[PDB]
RNA sequence: CCGGGCACUCUAACGGGACUGCCCGCGAAAGCGGGAGGAAGGAGGGGACGACGUCUGGUCAGCAUGGCCCUUACGGCCUGGGCGACACACGUGCUACAAUGCCCACUACAAAGCGAUGCCACCCGGCAACGGGGAGCUAAUCGCAAAAAGGUGGGCCCAGUUCGGAUUGGGGUCUGCAACCCGACCCCAUGAAGCCGGAAUCGCUAGUAAUCGCGGAUCAGCCAUGCCGCGGUGAAUACG
């Protein structure tokens, strides 16, 4: 599990690879490679273990990633669900939360169609 | 393309601006 | 249409070879009215076939065309209670259209990753008599001969 | 959400009653139509009845539900499911 | 010595752009001839019927035609005489310098 | 010493000045190839003189505005061919047969109500 | 609920958001043109009469 | 699936189901009934049952009318059948010569 | 930019221009076929324009109007809710499934419109939305404004991906008395379905289709991917 908890794609440029971490998108990819002075274009197979632990150390301390991140988002939802607010209710019934129409669509949230 | 906000093309289609399409 | 036999659009000869047939091929390559793109792809292809086989691209292209022209085709006609596949000769105008159409389509079924390359190679095979384009032509013809018996139903 | 440059919005007529009850010691039930009012730290521990268009819904405010709006806790539609 | 002419009717505009350009050319000296400023068109598009039938419209427009004339060598012979001129109703005049 | 023509295509208008010389060509402050760089459509603009061999015989000063590069290119094609007829009257024959001396009136057809575009109709489901 | 509404639309409101245009001719709340103060129907009705200055059938 | 509209009328799930069992007679012909649409409506004279159905060999459009909503529906079905039977057999007529 | 000039472009008023007028041919004629001249040719392209009537078509909710019905209420004011619900079903659309593509950076070429508690240059704070300064413009002057596709370079390498951008978490901006239900926008993270679609079915005959962006009405703001316009690029095919 090289970095950071996840084994990022070798053969790929380090900036693109880093996005294969939960919590690290393209924005944060360009950030960590500056702050550690590593060429963003270089492939993960071509990193130095010096650079790896360099890249590793910064990325794992600056931001919340993978497990602990998922834990929070859930707790945040678990919270809204428990305090019983409207946003909460939508999560409890698995319905859309950001005020979308549910007469049609809402399939991403509802899942594939249930016959009647 | 045009549906992605975090890109230049998306901000054009939508007619807005930002980091990914500045003025 | 119903009233008169429509007029064949006369195309403008292409800038690089002065050829109405080339222009026609370009347009068939052209998606979404991006003719600059279309033009490059062909001319890029024209470059490629020269590198791979040192001849006149124009000569290759034109040879590939004459090889994909169906001389005979089947056109359905429901006579009585059955649809017969009637064998028909193809008008030279139509031979051209089908040839250029199949060339591009077969090109874009090929596995190599760039259009100019696919367009290049397909034109090379069709010139030599290989490739899916010529396969189409061969097939259409075989269907026609296969139904030679119905050649009296010809209109 | 509402600009941080601007206020933390409470309808004043709702808020006033809160502070009034805070001083004398809380609490009677407070019937309000102010769905748009933020739950505010001063409100915690009270039970405010929030009109949803039909009924006034009794809402006991807690430490968890501070940042929210009052309407969020008195749902406006009755939905028990389909079929 | 600027005169700016604005009307909804161009026959009555060119009418009055002519007469101002004549008046001050008489009592001299120089009128910079009536330049036709590009028209600003205001369009209104309406559904013909009062209820539904969306795919059927009618187009109305309101055209404000502009004219500009410059009386170059003024000489208050013109300025006073101009104060009384027979201007039609569909036209509005502006004078500036 | 100078020779002139007016080219129009679609919304493009071109003012073109033919002045004899070695063949340098300028569009709006730049060389031909600088302004039409990467356009196959370009060299079609110099076609009227290629018809009467005035290829290298003329420099050309050219203004262009409105429309887009291709329409501008077609505009140029017209004007310099008017300029040639102007430079010599007997240039009409061997220019008119190539239809270089005519202006195509083909422009954008107006958008109509009830349609999505000029002619494209909205999709309807009869049943 | 109509005349009360063409009336309530006239009186200035408690908050400036609540203001909205009604057609001054027929009282219509929808498709009201600011420039004329009229709805699309009245706009058409007067224009056909010629009682809108400068306004004419637009054709191009 | 199948859609039913009750124009300016209230009907029950029962009644809706009835219509579905009635349209079901068309299943006889073993051809695809594509988006059948029934519109129930009340005139002063009686009810009206409309229907538009598409099939691989054409459309069916029929209107049934009668004081009794069920008869109106039954006549709608009768008109639809006659159409469907023509759509399904008209092609056979000219098999010779 | 200045002198200067109005040539050219343009702008916008008025005219000229095409009538099968002219030659060949067929015609009883009307016309048709071909040619030349011409920017334009046989209605030059598009628009406005819709017969007697039909659908007991549509609209008493735009308006009017017969009659029937309501009168401390079937009238009127307000606060809140709802019109935005969601086992399902259909219609219209948007964005897509990628390399003729996607991303970054630099660089060109429109038209029609709109704009004084308006349009906003330019400056500065902010990754940004935006904010604070501040000039110009009763606007062919000033502003929205950058058009986008394109062009030039660089990255991606065929993977559910640097395709796609749904869903959700968090943080902010702006309008507005107020964005819980129920706003738009920005930023970080999340990164779904979708590998080109069954029966069936829609559009389009040329500057059309396709594709690309720009404007406007409504409008505090906006749920516009809608509508009405505008130009850019620009096909395929019609035996019958
Ligand atoms: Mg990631
Ligand atoms: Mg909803
Ligand atoms: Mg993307
Ligand atoms: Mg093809
Ligand atoms: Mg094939
Ligand atoms: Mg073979
Ligand atoms: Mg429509
Ligand atoms: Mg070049
Ligand atoms: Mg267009
Ligand atoms: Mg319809
Ligand atoms: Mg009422
Ligand atoms: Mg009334
Ligand atoms: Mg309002
Ligand atoms: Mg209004
Ligand atoms: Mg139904
Ligand atoms: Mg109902
Ligand atoms: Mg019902
Ligand atoms: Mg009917
Ligand atoms: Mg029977
Ligand atoms: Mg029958
Ligand atoms: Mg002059
Ligand atoms: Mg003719
Ligand atoms: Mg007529
Ligand atoms: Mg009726
Ligand atoms: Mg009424
Ligand atoms: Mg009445
Ligand atoms: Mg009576
Ligand atoms: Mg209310
Ligand atoms: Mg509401
Ligand atoms: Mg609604
Ligand atoms: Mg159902
Ligand atoms: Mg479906
Ligand atoms: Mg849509
Ligand atoms: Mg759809
Ligand atoms: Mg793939
Ligand atoms: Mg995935
Ligand atoms: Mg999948
Ligand atoms: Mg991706
Ligand atoms: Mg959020
Ligand atoms: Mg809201
Ligand atoms: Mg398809
Ligand atoms: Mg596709
Ligand atoms: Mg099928
Ligand atoms: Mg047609
Ligand atoms: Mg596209
Ligand atoms: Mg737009
Ligand atoms: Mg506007
Ligand atoms: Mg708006
Ligand atoms: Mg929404
Ligand atoms: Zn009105």
């Amino acid at each position: 599990a090289r970095i950071a908890g996840v084994e990022i794609p070798r053969n790929k440029r380090v900036d693109v690879a880093l996005t294969y971490i939960y919590g690290i998108g393209k924005a944060r990819a360009k950030e960590a490679l500056e702050k550690t002075g590593i060429n963003p274009a270089t492939r993960v197979k071509d990193l130095t273990e010096a650079e790896v632990v360099r890249l590793r150390e910064y990325v794992e301390n600056t931001w919340k990633l993978e497990g602990e991140l998922r834990a929070e988002v859930a707790a945040n939802i678990k919270r809204l669900m428990d305090i019983g607010c409207y946003r909460g209710l939508r999560h409890r019934r698995g319905l859309p939360v950001r005020g979308q129409r549910t007469r049609t669509n809402a399939r991403t949230r509802k899942g594939p169609r249930k016959t009647v | 393309g045009k549906g992605d906000r975090r890109t230049r093309r998306g901000k054009i289609w939508r007619g807005t601006y930002g980091k990914y399409r500045p003025r | 249409a119903r009233r008169r036999r429509a007029e064949v659009r006369q195309l403008q000869p292409d800038l690089v070879y002065g050829d109405v047939l080339v222009t026609a091929f370009i347009n068939k390559i052209m998606r979404d009215g991006k003719k600059n793109l279309a033009a490059r792809i062909f001319y890029d292809a024209c470059k490629i076939i020269q590198e791979k086989t040192g001849q006149e691209p124009l000569k290759v292209f034109k040879q590939a065309v004459e090889n994909v022209k169906p001389r005979m085709e089947v056109r359905s006609r429901r006579v009585g209670g059955a649809n017969y596949q009637v064998p028909m000769e193809v008008s030279p105008r139509r031979q051209q259209s089908l040839a250029l159409r199949w060339l591009v389509q077969a090109a874009n079924q090929r596995p190599e990753r760039r259009a100019a390359v696919r367009i290049a190679h397909e034109l090379m095979d069709a010139a030599e008599g290989k490739g899916g384009a010529v396969k189409k032509k061969e097939d259409v013809e075989r269907m026609a001969e296969a139904n030679r018996a119905y050649a009296h139903y010809r209109w | 959400p509402r600009s941080l440059k601007k206020g933390v919005f409470v309808d004043d007529h709702l808020l006033e009653k809160v502070l009034e009850l805070n001083a004398k010691g809380e609490k009677r039930l407070i019937k309000t139509w102010s769905r748009r009012s933020t739950i505010v730290p001063e409100m915690v521990g009270h039970t405010i009845a929030v009109y949803n268009g039909k009924q006034h819904v009794p809402v006991y405010i807690t430490e968890n539900m501070v940042g929210h709006k009052l309407g969020e806790f008195a749902p406006t539609r009755t939905y028990r499911g389909h079929g | 010595i600027r005169i700016k002419l604005r009307g909804f009717d161009h026959k009555t505009l060119d009418a009055s752009a002519q007469k101002i350009v004549e008046a001050a050319r008489r009592s001299g000296a120089q009128v910079s001839g009536p330049i036709p400023l590009p028209t600003r068109v205001r369009r209104f598009t309406v559904i013909r019927g009062p209820f539904k039938h969306k795919d059927s419209r009618e187009h109305f427009e309101l055209r404000t035609h502009n004219r500009l004339v410059d009386i170059i060598n003024p000489n208050r012979k013109t300025i006073e005489q101009l104060m009384t001129l027979d201007l039609p109703t569909g036209v509005e005049i502006e004078i500036k310098t | 010493e100078q020779y002139y023509g007016t080219g129009r295509r679609k919304e493009a208008v071109a003012r073109v000045f033919l002045r004899p010389g070695n063949g340098k060509v300028t569009v709006n402050g730049q060389d031909f190839n600088e302004y039409f760089q990467g356009l196959v459509r370009a060299v079609a603009a110099l076609e009227p003189l290629r018809a009467v061999d005035a290829l290298g015989h003329f420099d050309a000063y050219i203004t262009v505005r409105g429309g887009g590069k291709s329409g501008q290119i077609d505009a140029i094609k017209l004007g310099i061919a008017r300029a040639l007829v102007q430079y010599n009257p007997d240039y009409r024959a061997k220019l008119k047969p190539l239809g270089f001396l005519t202006r195509d009136a083909r422009v954008v057809e107006r958008k109509k109500y009830g349609k999505h575009k000029a002619r494209r109709a909205p999709q309807y489901s009869k049943r | 609920a109509r005349k009360a509404l063409i009336e309530k639309a006239k009186r200035t409101p408690k908050f400036k958001v609540r203001a909205y245009t009604r057609c001054v001719r027929c009282g219509r709340a929808r498709s009201v043109y600011r420039f004329f103060g009229l709805c699309r129907i009245c706009l058409r009705e007067l224009a056909h009469k010629g009682q809108l200055p400068g306004v004419r059938k637009a054709s191009w | 699936t199948m859609n039913i509209t009750s124009k300016q009328m209230e009907i029950t799930p029962a009644i809706r189901q009835h219509v579905a069992d009635r349209l079901a007679k068309l299943e006889k012909w073993q051809t695809h009934l594509i988006n059948p649409h029934i519109i129930l409506s009340k005139e002063p004279q009686g009810f009206v049952a409309d229907a538009t159905i598409n099939t691989p060999n054409g459309v069916l459009v029929a209107s049934g009318k009668h004081e009794d909503m069920y008869t109106a529906i039954n006549e709608l079905i009768n008109k639809l059948e006659r159409q469907l039977n023509k759509l399904q057999h008209k092609g056979e007529a000219r098999r010779a010569a």
